[PDB]
């Protein structure tokens, strides 16, 4: 899930390494 | 922390000499020092852990994903050796999962966390870590089962309480989430002082009419989680100019605003054509922000990426917008149509980040019944006119007209963000 309008997700970014 | 097994105690001098080189920053020297120990003593868990930690530091020094993947494998090798001390076994596997999550190997991290729970069934914090692994992949069902299993054994665990309340609140179990969120934060356990839990405890209290909601917004502000009681975004660049309402001149995006207001009817017309001929392209808003009514959006850009199929439904609009990278390149914003029908009320809410400003271009605005509040000020839209607000401030919308409302939403980078920050900030 993506945080488009709000903050409903546990994390809103997606870590992809360095 | 007992890290040396029986044999490792007999080579404690060599292991300490190699580790001292790593603590001194002589990474290459320490790498070869542990390489020699792993050669001479291929079963030594402490030598293998030193090899992994040196690969871990070398990956940080190089910012290299490939070097870190090698470290992740060596942390695994530690766990495979005979006679591994329990403290060392836990450290090696926990770091393995932590580094797997860093690379985005969320499924692999999950396997490592499950193995840790299998090896140490009495460590409740490892179950809490497993629950976080499920939350990171978006599996709230399995995360809920994990924390219910924790709360069966340890009901007073604050970490389990906040995360259970977070899951309940995400599932729209608003009233049920409040005591878990509240008592979890009040416990003060490690991992409970998190802005996510102040944010949703106050919001849950707002939805049920609990007047104590802003007391928790003030406590979150005092502990550094919120920029202010009104602006509660959690992904912030500190210092950006903070105000609920912006004029076009204040944003500096006067050329974009002029283009939107000169060309608004072509944007409206393509939105209406989608309503009439391809209405399924409007998707109901699915972030649990709708209190009642009917609210849907048709997204052309998200995270700075153009949806090619969607732009086939609004080709002229997408062509116009492509000239403005300040919005098409806003990887923390969207470009989308928004439809609200009479009887619609959007809960007071806050966007995720202070790094964007939100423009609304009025396309179809009924004469009465429609208004938007941001912080302490409520305004109305006008057809063909742009209003601009910072949606990281608490805002709210009512639609009580006698026909539909259609607006065009255009997010831009906060004007004080440098070009460097606009390239490097993680997308949201
Ligand atoms: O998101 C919408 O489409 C409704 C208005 C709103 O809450 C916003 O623009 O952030
Ligand atoms: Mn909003």
């Amino acid at each position: 899930g993506k945080c488009k309008d709000g903050l409903g997700e546990y994390t809103c970014t997606s870590l992809e390494g360095f | 922390p007992k890290l040396l097994n029986k044999f490792d105690k007999t080579i404690k001098a060599e292991l300490d000499a190699a580790e001292k080189l790593r603590k001194r920053g002589k990474i290459e020297e320490a790498v070869n020092a542990f390489k020699e120990l792993v050669r001479k003593y291929p079963q030594s868990p402490r030598a293998r852990y030193g090899k992994a930690q040196c690969e871990d530091d070398l990956a940080e020094k190089r910012r290299s994903n490939e070097v870190l993947r090698g470290a992740i494998e060596t942390y695994q090798e530690v766990a495979s050796l005979p006679d591994v001390p329990a403290d060392l076994l836990k450290l090696s596997l926990k770091r393995r999962s932590d580094r797997q999550q860093f690379l985005g190997h969320m499924r692999g991290s999950l396997l490592t966390l499950q193995r840790l729970v299998q090896l140490f069934p009495n460590d409740t914090s490892l179950k809490n870590d497993l629950g976080v692994g499920y939350l990171l992949i978006g599996d709230n069902d399995n995360a809920k089962k994990v924390y219910e299993e924790v709360l069966s054994v340890t009901p007073n665990d604050g970490f389990a309480k906040v995360h259970y309340g977070f899951i309940l609140k995400a599932q729209n179990k608003i009233a049920e989430s409040i005591p878990y969120l509240k008592e979890g934060i009040e416990s003060g356990d490690p991992g409970t002082d998190d802005g996510r839990f102040y944010f949703h405890l106050g919001d849950a209290m707002q939805r049920v009419g609990n007047k104590e909601a802003y007391k928790w917004y003030e406590l979150g502000h005092k502990r550094g989680h919120f920029a202010s009681v009104w602006q509660r975004s959690l992904y912030n660049v500190n210092g950006l100019k903070a105000q609920p309402w912006w004029t076009p001149k204040e944003t500096g995006y006067t050329e974009l605003v002029k283009s939107l207001e000169r060309n608004w009817k072509l944007i409206r017309d393509e939105g209406l054509a989608v309503m009439d001929k391809a209405k399924g392209l409007f998707l109901p808003e699915d972030e649990n922000l709708r209190e009642k009514g009917d609210w849907s959006q048709f997204t052309l850009w998200q995270q700075g990426r153009r949806n090619e199929n969607a732009c086939k439904g609004a080709p002229k609009t997408c062509t116009l917008l492509e000239k403005f990278p300040e919005t098409t390149g806003c990887r923390r914003g969207q470009i989308k149509y928004s439809i609200m029908h009479p009887g619609t009320h959007v809960w007071p809410h806050t966007g995720p980040t202070n790094c964007r400003l939100r423009m609304h271009l009025g396309l179809v605005i009924p004469k009465e019944g429609c208004k938007i509040r941001c912080a302490n000020e409520t305004k109305t839209w006008e057809e063909g006119k742009v209003l601009i607000f910072d949606d990281s401030f608490e805002h709210e919308v009512w639609q009580d007209a006698s026909s539909f409302q259609l607006i065009f939403i255009v997010d831009v980078w906060h004007p004080e963000l440098t070009p460097q920050q606009r390239r490097s900030l993680p997308a949201i």
